[PDB]
Protein backbone atom coordinates (compact mmCIF):
# COMPACT_ATOMS: atom_id res chain seq x y z
CA UNK A 1 0.00 0.00 0.00
CA UNK A 2 1.12 3.48 1.08
CA UNK A 3 4.76 2.62 1.92
CA UNK A 4 5.39 1.64 -1.72
CA UNK A 5 3.98 2.47 -5.19
CA UNK A 6 1.81 0.69 -7.76
CA UNK A 7 4.72 -0.55 -9.90
CA UNK A 8 6.60 -1.95 -6.88
CA UNK A 9 4.71 -4.93 -5.35
CA UNK A 10 1.91 -2.92 -3.53
CA UNK A 11 0.41 -6.24 -2.39
CA UNK A 12 3.42 -7.13 -0.21
CA UNK A 13 5.52 -5.91 2.71
CA UNK A 14 2.89 -3.48 4.02
CA UNK B 1 -31.76 14.18 -16.69
CA UNK B 2 -32.21 11.00 -14.68
CA UNK B 3 -30.03 8.07 -15.81
CA UNK B 4 -30.14 4.27 -15.99
CA UNK B 5 -27.10 3.00 -14.04
CA UNK B 6 -24.32 0.66 -15.17
CA UNK B 7 -22.53 -0.96 -12.20
CA UNK B 8 -19.40 -3.04 -11.82
CA UNK B 9 -19.75 -5.12 -8.62
CA UNK B 10 -16.50 -6.66 -7.40
CA UNK B 11 -16.85 -9.50 -4.89
CA UNK B 12 -13.27 -9.32 -3.66
CA UNK B 13 -11.49 -12.65 -3.31
CA UNK B 14 -14.27 -14.84 -4.71
CA UNK B 15 -13.52 -17.35 -7.50
CA UNK B 16 -14.68 -20.60 -9.18
CA UNK B 17 -13.50 -23.93 -7.76
CA UNK B 18 -14.86 -27.44 -8.35
CA UNK B 19 -14.69 -29.05 -4.88
CA UNK B 20 -16.85 -27.90 -1.98
CA UNK B 21 -14.04 -28.77 0.48
CA UNK B 22 -12.85 -25.63 2.20
CA UNK B 23 -14.89 -23.79 -0.47
CA UNK B 24 -16.81 -21.05 1.33
CA UNK B 25 -18.10 -19.86 -2.06
CA UNK B 26 -20.03 -23.08 -2.65
CA UNK B 27 -21.03 -23.81 0.97
CA UNK B 28 -22.42 -20.31 1.44
CA UNK B 29 -26.15 -19.84 1.02
CA UNK B 30 -26.07 -17.21 -1.73
CA UNK B 31 -29.59 -17.21 -3.21
CA UNK B 32 -29.28 -13.83 -4.87
CA UNK B 33 -26.03 -14.53 -6.67
CA UNK B 34 -27.37 -17.95 -7.69
CA UNK B 35 -30.61 -16.46 -9.02
CA UNK B 36 -28.68 -13.99 -11.19
CA UNK B 37 -26.21 -16.66 -12.31
CA UNK B 38 -28.96 -19.00 -13.56
CA UNK B 39 -31.01 -16.23 -15.22
CA UNK B 40 -28.37 -14.15 -16.97
CA UNK B 41 -25.42 -14.68 -19.31
CA UNK B 42 -22.27 -15.86 -17.57
CA UNK B 43 -18.65 -16.75 -18.19
CA UNK B 44 -15.38 -16.95 -16.24
CA UNK B 45 -12.16 -15.01 -16.73
CA UNK B 46 -8.53 -15.20 -15.70
CA UNK B 47 -7.30 -13.05 -12.81
CA UNK B 48 -3.83 -14.53 -12.18
CA UNK B 49 -0.42 -15.00 -13.78
CA UNK B 50 0.37 -13.46 -17.13
CA UNK B 51 -3.26 -12.58 -17.77
CA UNK B 52 -2.93 -9.82 -15.12
CA UNK B 53 0.63 -8.87 -15.93
CA UNK B 54 2.22 -11.08 -13.31
CA UNK B 55 4.75 -13.86 -13.79
CA UNK B 56 3.33 -17.17 -14.88
CA UNK B 57 2.03 -19.12 -11.88
CA UNK B 58 1.55 -16.17 -9.51
CA UNK B 59 -1.80 -15.73 -7.79
CA UNK B 60 -3.58 -12.46 -8.44
CA UNK B 61 -4.20 -9.78 -5.86
CA UNK B 62 -6.34 -6.76 -5.16
CA UNK B 63 -3.87 -4.14 -6.34
CA UNK B 64 -3.02 -5.81 -9.64
CA UNK B 65 -6.63 -6.90 -10.13
CA UNK B 66 -8.15 -3.46 -9.64
CA UNK B 67 -5.54 -1.89 -11.94
CA UNK B 68 -6.27 -4.40 -14.71
CA UNK B 69 -10.04 -3.90 -14.25
CA UNK B 70 -9.73 -0.12 -14.49
CA UNK B 71 -7.19 -0.09 -17.33
CA UNK B 72 -9.02 -2.29 -19.87
CA UNK B 73 -5.63 -3.82 -20.78
CA UNK B 74 -2.99 -6.08 -19.29
CA UNK B 75 -0.99 -3.85 -16.93
CA UNK B 76 2.50 -5.37 -16.94
CA UNK B 77 4.36 -5.30 -13.64
CA UNK B 78 7.98 -4.25 -13.32
CA UNK B 79 9.32 -7.76 -12.67
CA UNK B 80 7.41 -9.09 -15.67
CA UNK B 81 8.65 -6.26 -17.89
CA UNK B 82 12.29 -6.74 -16.89
CA UNK B 83 12.13 -10.49 -17.38
CA UNK B 84 10.64 -9.87 -20.84
CA UNK B 85 13.34 -7.38 -21.83
CA UNK B 86 15.95 -10.03 -20.98
CA UNK B 87 14.13 -12.80 -22.87
CA UNK B 88 13.80 -10.43 -25.86
CA UNK B 89 17.27 -8.80 -25.75
CA UNK B 90 16.20 -5.17 -25.10
CA UNK B 91 17.93 -5.43 -21.70
CA UNK B 92 21.33 -5.82 -23.37
CA UNK B 93 20.69 -2.89 -25.71
CA UNK B 94 19.70 -0.75 -22.72
CA UNK B 95 21.41 2.62 -23.09
CA UNK B 96 21.97 3.26 -19.40
CA UNK B 97 23.56 -0.18 -18.96
CA UNK B 98 25.86 0.08 -21.99
CA UNK B 99 26.74 3.59 -20.81
CA UNK B 100 27.66 2.27 -17.37
CA UNK B 101 29.83 -0.43 -18.93
CA UNK B 102 31.59 2.05 -21.22
CA UNK B 103 32.40 4.24 -18.19
CA UNK B 104 34.40 1.65 -16.24
CA UNK B 105 36.33 0.58 -19.36
CA UNK B 106 37.37 4.20 -19.98
CA UNK B 107 38.56 4.40 -16.37
CA UNK B 108 39.45 0.68 -16.58
CA UNK B 109 31.74 -2.07 -11.60
CA UNK B 110 30.02 -2.80 -8.31
CA UNK B 111 26.52 -4.36 -8.20
CA UNK B 112 24.14 -3.97 -5.21
CA UNK B 113 20.99 -5.98 -4.73
CA UNK B 114 18.81 -8.42 -2.86
CA UNK B 115 20.18 -11.84 -3.79
CA UNK B 116 17.11 -14.07 -4.11
CA UNK B 117 14.23 -14.95 -6.41
CA UNK B 118 11.65 -13.37 -4.10
CA UNK B 119 10.53 -11.00 -6.84
CA UNK B 120 9.18 -8.43 -4.37
CA UNK B 121 12.17 -6.08 -4.37
CA UNK B 122 14.44 -7.68 -7.00
CA UNK B 123 15.33 -10.89 -8.80
CA UNK B 124 18.90 -12.30 -8.90
CA UNK B 125 18.40 -13.61 -12.47
CA UNK B 126 18.57 -9.91 -13.40
CA UNK B 127 22.02 -9.96 -11.78
CA UNK B 128 22.89 -12.94 -13.96
CA UNK B 129 21.97 -10.78 -16.97
CA UNK B 130 24.09 -7.83 -15.83
CA UNK B 131 27.08 -10.18 -15.49
CA UNK B 132 26.52 -11.75 -18.93
CA UNK B 133 26.24 -8.29 -20.49
CA UNK B 134 29.51 -7.27 -18.83
CA UNK B 135 31.02 -10.53 -20.14
CA UNK B 136 29.94 -9.57 -23.67
CA UNK B 137 31.28 -6.00 -23.40
CA UNK B 138 34.42 -7.38 -21.76
CA UNK B 139 34.48 -5.94 -18.24
CA UNK B 140 37.37 -7.01 -16.01
CA UNK B 141 36.55 -6.12 -12.38
CA UNK B 142 32.94 -6.89 -11.31
CA UNK B 143 32.24 -6.80 -7.57
CA UNK B 144 28.86 -8.04 -6.31
CA UNK B 145 27.66 -6.72 -2.95
CA UNK B 146 24.96 -9.12 -1.76
CA UNK B 147 21.97 -8.34 0.43
CA UNK B 148 20.52 -11.51 1.90
CA UNK B 149 16.76 -12.07 1.99
CA UNK B 150 15.26 -14.84 4.13
CA UNK B 151 11.98 -12.87 4.11
CA UNK B 152 10.52 -13.09 0.60
CA UNK B 153 12.06 -16.59 0.41
CA UNK B 154 12.95 -19.38 2.85
CA UNK B 155 14.39 -18.01 6.08
CA UNK B 156 17.69 -19.95 5.64
CA UNK B 157 18.35 -20.14 1.90
CA UNK B 158 21.17 -17.66 1.26
CA UNK B 159 23.78 -20.39 0.76
CA UNK B 160 21.83 -21.74 -2.22
CA UNK B 161 21.75 -18.30 -3.88
CA UNK B 162 25.44 -17.66 -3.08
CA UNK B 163 26.44 -21.05 -4.51
CA UNK B 164 24.47 -20.65 -7.73
CA UNK B 165 25.91 -17.15 -8.17
CA UNK B 166 29.52 -18.21 -7.69
CA UNK B 167 28.89 -21.08 -10.11
CA UNK B 168 27.76 -18.34 -12.50
CA UNK B 169 30.91 -16.37 -11.65
CA UNK B 170 32.84 -19.50 -12.65
CA UNK B 171 30.75 -20.71 -15.58
CA UNK B 172 31.05 -17.09 -16.83
CA UNK B 173 34.52 -16.03 -15.67
CA UNK B 174 34.06 -12.59 -14.07
CA UNK B 175 32.45 -11.35 -10.83
CA UNK B 176 33.00 -11.95 -7.12
CA UNK B 177 31.45 -11.24 -3.71
CA UNK B 178 32.94 -8.26 -1.89
CA UNK B 179 30.40 -7.96 0.94
CA UNK B 180 27.36 -9.70 2.40
CA UNK B 181 24.64 -7.98 4.49
CA UNK B 182 21.31 -9.14 5.85
CA UNK B 183 18.47 -7.03 4.43
CA UNK B 184 17.76 -6.16 8.12
CA UNK B 185 20.77 -3.82 7.65
CA UNK B 186 21.07 -2.89 3.94
CA UNK B 187 17.30 -2.62 3.38
CA UNK B 188 15.82 -1.00 6.49
CA UNK B 189 13.12 1.60 5.79
CA UNK B 190 12.13 2.80 9.29
CA UNK B 191 14.94 5.39 9.54
CA UNK B 192 17.15 3.06 11.62
CA UNK B 193 20.50 4.39 10.49
CA UNK B 194 22.63 2.47 13.02
CA UNK B 195 21.64 -0.63 11.03
CA UNK B 196 22.21 1.02 7.64
CA UNK B 197 25.74 2.03 8.71
CA UNK B 198 27.06 -1.51 9.27
CA UNK B 199 26.00 -2.28 5.70
CA UNK B 200 27.61 0.91 4.36
CA UNK B 201 30.90 -0.01 6.02
CA UNK B 202 31.07 -3.60 4.76
CA UNK B 203 30.41 -2.39 1.19
CA UNK B 204 35.78 -1.51 2.44
CA UNK B 205 35.92 0.13 5.89
CA UNK B 206 35.64 -1.04 9.51
CA UNK B 207 33.64 -4.29 9.49
CA UNK B 208 33.70 -8.05 10.17
CA UNK B 209 35.74 -10.15 7.74
CA UNK B 210 35.48 -13.78 6.64
CA UNK B 211 37.25 -15.88 4.04
CA UNK B 212 34.11 -16.68 2.01
CA UNK B 213 30.48 -15.61 1.79
CA UNK B 214 29.61 -19.17 2.81
CA UNK B 215 31.82 -18.89 5.91
CA UNK B 216 30.34 -15.67 7.30
CA UNK B 217 26.79 -16.85 6.65
CA UNK B 218 27.48 -20.16 8.39
CA UNK B 219 28.99 -18.21 11.29
CA UNK B 220 25.74 -16.22 11.52
CA UNK B 221 23.64 -19.43 11.55
CA UNK B 222 25.81 -20.93 14.33
CA UNK B 223 24.89 -17.80 16.34
CA UNK B 224 21.11 -18.22 15.86
CA UNK B 225 20.89 -15.53 13.15
CA UNK B 226 19.27 -16.35 9.77
CA UNK B 227 19.70 -14.65 6.38
CA UNK B 228 17.63 -11.53 7.04
CA UNK B 229 19.57 -10.76 10.22
CA UNK B 230 23.07 -11.56 8.90
CA UNK B 231 25.53 -9.02 10.33
CA UNK B 232 27.33 -7.29 7.43
CA UNK B 233 30.79 -8.54 6.59
CA UNK B 234 33.54 -8.34 3.96
CA UNK B 235 34.86 -11.29 1.98
CA UNK B 236 38.59 -11.60 2.60
CA UNK B 237 40.85 -10.26 -0.18
CA UNK B 238 37.74 -9.89 -2.38
CA UNK B 239 36.67 -6.28 -1.67
CA UNK B 240 39.08 -3.68 -3.10
CA UNK B 241 36.84 -0.73 -2.09
CA UNK B 242 35.07 1.80 -4.34
CA UNK B 243 27.74 0.99 -9.60
CA UNK B 244 24.36 -0.59 -10.41
CA UNK B 245 21.57 -1.18 -7.87
CA UNK B 246 19.30 -3.84 -9.37
CA UNK B 247 16.48 -3.56 -6.83
CA UNK B 248 13.35 -2.22 -8.56
CA UNK B 249 11.27 -1.40 -5.41
CA UNK B 250 12.21 1.99 -3.84
CA UNK B 251 10.91 1.83 -0.27
CA UNK B 252 13.60 -0.52 1.09
CA UNK B 253 16.43 0.61 -1.22
CA UNK B 254 16.08 4.34 -0.55
CA UNK B 255 17.75 4.74 2.87
CA UNK B 256 20.85 2.82 1.76
CA UNK B 257 20.81 4.68 -1.56
CA UNK B 258 20.91 7.90 0.48
CA UNK B 259 23.75 6.88 2.81
CA UNK B 260 25.95 5.81 -0.12
CA UNK B 261 25.02 8.78 -2.29
CA UNK B 262 24.91 11.45 0.44
CA UNK B 263 34.33 10.42 -0.55
CA UNK B 264 34.58 9.17 -4.14
CA UNK B 265 35.04 11.05 -7.43
CA UNK B 266 33.75 10.40 -10.96
CA UNK B 267 31.19 7.82 -9.78
CA UNK B 268 28.60 6.43 -12.22
CA UNK B 269 25.55 5.49 -10.10
CA UNK B 270 22.44 3.84 -11.54
CA UNK B 271 19.29 2.34 -10.05
CA UNK B 272 17.08 -0.14 -11.91
CA UNK B 273 14.21 2.24 -11.13
CA UNK B 274 13.95 5.76 -9.73
CA UNK B 275 13.92 5.77 -5.91
CA UNK B 276 12.91 8.52 -3.49
CA UNK B 277 16.50 8.90 -2.28
CA UNK B 278 17.24 12.57 -3.19
CA UNK B 279 20.27 12.15 -5.44
CA UNK B 280 20.95 12.24 -9.19
CA UNK B 281 21.14 8.70 -10.57
CA UNK B 282 20.84 7.23 -14.03
CA UNK B 283 17.58 5.28 -14.25
CA UNK B 284 17.65 1.99 -16.13
CA UNK B 285 13.88 1.48 -16.56
CA UNK B 286 11.13 4.02 -17.17
CA UNK B 287 7.52 3.41 -16.14
CA UNK B 288 4.58 3.01 -18.48
CA UNK B 289 2.15 5.87 -18.04
CA UNK B 290 -1.43 4.57 -17.90
CA UNK B 291 -3.93 6.89 -19.58
CA UNK B 292 -7.52 6.33 -20.76
CA UNK B 293 -8.55 4.12 -17.89
CA UNK B 294 -12.32 3.66 -17.58
CA UNK B 295 -12.63 6.64 -15.23
CA UNK B 296 -11.01 8.94 -17.80
CA UNK B 297 -13.21 7.67 -20.63
CA UNK B 298 -16.34 8.12 -18.52
CA UNK B 299 -15.22 11.69 -17.77
CA UNK B 300 -14.51 12.46 -21.42
CA UNK B 301 -17.99 11.22 -22.45
CA UNK B 302 -19.62 13.45 -19.78
CA UNK B 303 -20.68 10.55 -17.59
CA UNK B 304 -20.96 10.66 -13.81
CA UNK B 305 -19.35 7.88 -11.79
CA UNK B 306 -19.21 6.66 -8.20
CA UNK B 307 -16.43 4.71 -6.45
CA UNK B 308 -17.60 3.00 -3.25
CA UNK B 309 -16.21 0.47 -0.74
CA UNK B 310 -15.38 0.15 2.92
CA UNK B 311 -11.88 1.03 4.13
CA UNK B 312 -10.06 -2.20 3.25
CA UNK B 313 -10.84 -1.94 -0.49
CA UNK B 314 -11.27 1.85 -0.79
CA UNK B 315 -7.75 2.33 -2.29
CA UNK B 316 -8.62 -0.37 -4.81
CA UNK B 317 -11.77 1.24 -6.19
CA UNK B 318 -10.03 4.68 -6.19
CA UNK B 319 -6.21 4.85 -6.66
CA UNK B 320 -5.75 1.45 -8.31
CA UNK B 321 -8.94 1.57 -10.40
CA UNK B 322 -7.80 4.99 -11.74
CA UNK B 323 -4.45 3.60 -12.87
CA UNK B 324 -2.30 4.70 -9.93
CA UNK B 325 -4.02 8.08 -9.47
CA UNK B 326 -5.56 9.54 -6.27
CA UNK B 327 -7.25 12.55 -7.89
CA UNK B 328 -10.92 12.25 -8.81
CA UNK B 329 -11.94 12.70 -12.41
CA UNK B 330 -14.47 15.35 -13.32
CA UNK B 331 -17.89 13.86 -12.68
CA UNK B 332 -16.45 11.39 -10.13
CA UNK B 333 -17.61 11.17 -6.52
CA UNK B 334 -16.69 8.67 -3.80
CA UNK B 335 -18.14 7.10 -0.66
CA UNK B 336 -15.82 5.72 2.00
CA UNK B 337 -17.49 3.48 4.61
CA UNK B 338 -15.46 2.81 7.76
CA UNK B 339 -14.42 -0.82 8.26
CA UNK B 340 -14.84 -2.33 11.73
CA UNK B 341 -11.83 -1.91 14.00
CA UNK B 342 -10.86 -5.57 14.60
CA UNK B 343 -7.48 -7.25 14.32
CA UNK B 344 -8.95 -9.90 11.98
CA UNK B 345 -12.31 -9.85 10.23
CA UNK B 346 -13.50 -13.36 11.15
CA UNK B 347 -14.64 -11.53 14.29
CA UNK B 348 -17.24 -9.60 12.24
CA UNK B 349 -17.68 -11.35 8.89
CA UNK B 350 -20.38 -8.95 7.68
CA UNK B 351 -17.75 -6.18 8.13
CA UNK B 352 -19.44 -2.95 6.95
CA UNK B 353 -21.20 -4.50 3.94
CA UNK B 354 -24.69 -3.42 5.04
CA UNK B 355 -23.57 0.19 5.49
CA UNK B 356 -21.87 0.01 2.08
CA UNK B 357 -25.15 -1.30 0.68
CA UNK B 358 -27.19 1.45 2.34
CA UNK B 359 -24.79 4.15 1.13
CA UNK B 360 -25.11 2.80 -2.42
CA UNK B 361 -28.92 2.82 -2.29
CA UNK B 362 -28.73 6.44 -1.13
CA UNK B 363 -26.64 7.35 -4.18
CA UNK B 364 -28.78 5.37 -6.62
CA UNK B 365 -31.89 7.19 -5.35
CA UNK B 366 -30.38 10.49 -6.53
CA UNK B 367 -30.83 9.01 -10.03
CA UNK B 368 -27.79 10.85 -11.48
CA UNK B 369 -25.20 8.05 -11.94
CA UNK B 370 -24.02 6.60 -15.23
CA UNK B 371 -21.29 4.33 -13.86
CA UNK B 372 -20.79 2.65 -10.47
CA UNK B 373 -17.66 0.83 -9.28
CA UNK B 374 -18.46 -1.06 -6.05
CA UNK B 375 -16.34 -3.57 -4.12
CA UNK B 376 -17.56 -5.77 -1.26
CA UNK B 377 -14.36 -6.57 0.66
CA UNK B 378 -15.67 -9.39 2.83
CA UNK B 379 -14.85 -12.67 1.00
CA UNK B 380 -11.18 -11.73 0.73
CA UNK B 381 -10.73 -10.06 4.11
CA UNK B 382 -12.43 -12.87 6.06
CA UNK B 383 -11.03 -15.66 3.85
CA UNK B 384 -7.51 -14.56 4.78
CA UNK B 385 -8.39 -16.04 8.19
CA UNK B 386 -8.36 -19.60 6.79
CA UNK B 387 -11.54 -20.28 8.80
CA UNK B 388 -14.49 -21.84 6.98
CA UNK B 389 -17.51 -20.79 8.98
CA UNK B 390 -16.56 -17.09 9.29
CA UNK B 391 -15.92 -16.88 5.55
CA UNK B 392 -19.29 -18.50 4.80
CA UNK B 393 -21.09 -15.89 6.92
CA UNK B 394 -19.10 -13.19 5.10
CA UNK B 395 -20.37 -14.40 1.73
CA UNK B 396 -23.94 -14.74 3.06
CA UNK B 397 -23.98 -11.14 4.26
CA UNK B 398 -22.59 -9.94 0.93
CA UNK B 399 -25.21 -11.96 -0.94
CA UNK B 400 -28.04 -10.25 0.95
CA UNK B 401 -26.52 -6.85 0.19
CA UNK B 402 -25.97 -7.87 -3.43
CA UNK B 403 -29.67 -8.65 -3.87
CA UNK B 404 -30.80 -5.25 -2.66
CA UNK B 405 -28.23 -3.54 -4.89
CA UNK B 406 -28.71 -5.44 -8.15
CA UNK B 407 -32.51 -5.50 -7.79
CA UNK B 408 -32.52 -1.68 -7.51
CA UNK B 409 -30.22 -1.29 -10.54
CA UNK B 410 -32.52 -3.61 -12.49
CA UNK B 411 -35.58 -1.66 -11.31
CA UNK B 412 -33.90 1.49 -12.69
CA UNK B 413 -33.58 -0.41 -16.00
CA UNK B 414 -29.80 -0.45 -15.59
CA UNK B 415 -27.22 -3.19 -15.86
CA UNK B 416 -24.77 -4.93 -13.54
CA UNK B 417 -21.56 -6.86 -14.10
CA UNK B 418 -20.96 -9.10 -11.08
CA UNK B 419 -17.42 -10.44 -10.90
CA UNK B 420 -14.26 -10.56 -8.77
CA UNK B 421 -10.63 -9.44 -8.81
CA UNK B 422 -9.00 -12.82 -7.89
CA UNK B 423 -9.83 -15.82 -5.69
CA UNK B 424 -9.45 -16.45 -1.94
CA UNK B 425 -12.61 -17.59 -0.23
CA UNK B 426 -13.00 -20.49 -2.71
CA UNK B 427 -10.29 -22.24 -0.69
CA UNK B 428 -9.83 -21.44 2.99
CA UNK B 429 -8.71 -24.98 3.97
CA UNK B 430 -5.88 -27.15 2.67
CA UNK B 431 -6.71 -30.70 1.63
CA UNK B 432 -5.41 -31.77 5.10
CA UNK B 433 -7.82 -29.28 6.74
CA UNK B 434 -5.27 -26.75 7.77
CA UNK B 435 -6.00 -23.02 7.39
CA UNK B 436 -5.31 -21.75 3.86
CA UNK B 437 -4.82 -18.01 4.25
CA UNK B 438 -3.74 -16.80 0.77
CA UNK B 439 -5.36 -15.83 -2.53
CA UNK B 440 -5.94 -18.56 -5.14
CA UNK B 441 -5.12 -18.84 -8.85
CA UNK B 442 -8.66 -19.78 -9.71
CA UNK B 443 -10.62 -17.98 -12.44
CA UNK B 444 -13.35 -15.59 -11.43
CA UNK B 445 -17.06 -15.69 -12.38
CA UNK B 446 -18.74 -13.05 -14.53
CA UNK B 447 -22.48 -12.31 -14.66
CA UNK B 448 -23.89 -9.72 -17.10
CA UNK B 449 -27.52 -8.85 -16.24
CA UNK B 450 -28.64 -8.23 -19.80
CA UNK B 451 -30.95 -10.80 -21.39
CA UNK B 452 -30.47 -12.17 -24.90
CA UNK B 453 -26.69 -11.73 -25.26
CA UNK B 454 -23.92 -14.32 -25.31
CA UNK B 455 -20.59 -13.90 -23.55
CA UNK B 456 -17.22 -15.03 -24.81
CA UNK B 457 -16.27 -18.33 -23.22
CA UNK B 458 -13.06 -16.91 -21.69
CA UNK B 459 -11.23 -13.65 -21.07
CA UNK B 460 -9.30 -11.72 -18.44
CA UNK B 461 -9.74 -8.79 -16.07
CA UNK B 462 -8.52 -6.42 -18.82
CA UNK B 463 -11.77 -7.19 -20.67
CA UNK B 464 -14.15 -5.91 -18.00
CA UNK B 465 -13.87 -2.18 -18.79
CA UNK B 466 -14.44 -2.77 -22.53
CA UNK B 467 -17.59 -4.69 -21.52
CA UNK B 468 -18.79 -1.78 -19.38
CA UNK B 469 -18.16 0.64 -22.24
CA UNK B 470 -20.15 -1.71 -24.47
CA UNK B 471 -23.13 -1.53 -22.09
CA UNK B 472 -22.71 2.25 -21.92
CA UNK B 473 -22.59 2.59 -25.74
CA UNK B 474 -19.34 4.53 -25.36
CA UNK B 475 -16.49 4.27 -27.85
CA UNK B 476 -13.51 2.28 -26.61
CA UNK B 477 -10.10 3.98 -26.96
CA UNK B 478 -7.11 2.37 -28.61
CA UNK B 479 -5.22 2.34 -25.29
CA UNK B 480 -7.69 -0.34 -24.11
CA UNK B 481 -6.47 -3.47 -25.83
CA UNK B 482 -8.98 -5.67 -24.03
CA UNK B 483 -12.14 -6.90 -25.71
CA UNK B 484 -15.78 -6.74 -24.56
CA UNK B 485 -17.05 -10.04 -23.15
CA UNK B 486 -20.37 -9.56 -25.00
CA UNK B 487 -20.45 -11.21 -28.42
CA UNK B 488 -21.63 -9.14 -31.40
MN1 LIG C 1 -8.95 -8.38 -4.04
MN1 LIG D 1 -6.18 -10.07 -0.04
Amino acid sequence: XQVTVWWASPWEDC
Amino acid sequence: MAKKPTALIILDGFANRESEHGNAVKLANKPNFDRYYNKYPTTQIEASGLDVGLPEGQMGNSEVGHMNIGAGRIVYQSLTRINKSIEDGDFFENDVLNNAIAHVNSHDLHIFGLLSDGGVHSHYKHLFALLELAKKQGVEKVYVHAFLDGRDVDQKSALKYIEETEAKFNELGIGQFASVSGRYYAMDRDKRWEREEKAYNAINFDAPTYATAKEGVEASYNEGLTDEFVVPFIVENQNDGVVIFYNFRPDRAAQLSEIFANQVKDLFYATFTKYNDNIDAAIVFEKVDLNNTIGEIAQNNNLTQLRIAETEKYPHVTYFMSGGRNEEFKGERRRLIDSPKVATYDLKPEMSAYEVKDALLEELNKGDLDLIILNFANPDMVGHSGMLEPTIKAIEAVDECLGEVVDKILDMDGYAIITADHGNSDQVLTDDDQPMTTHTTNPVPVIVTKEGVTLRETGRLGDLAPTLLDLLNVEQPEDMTGESLIKH
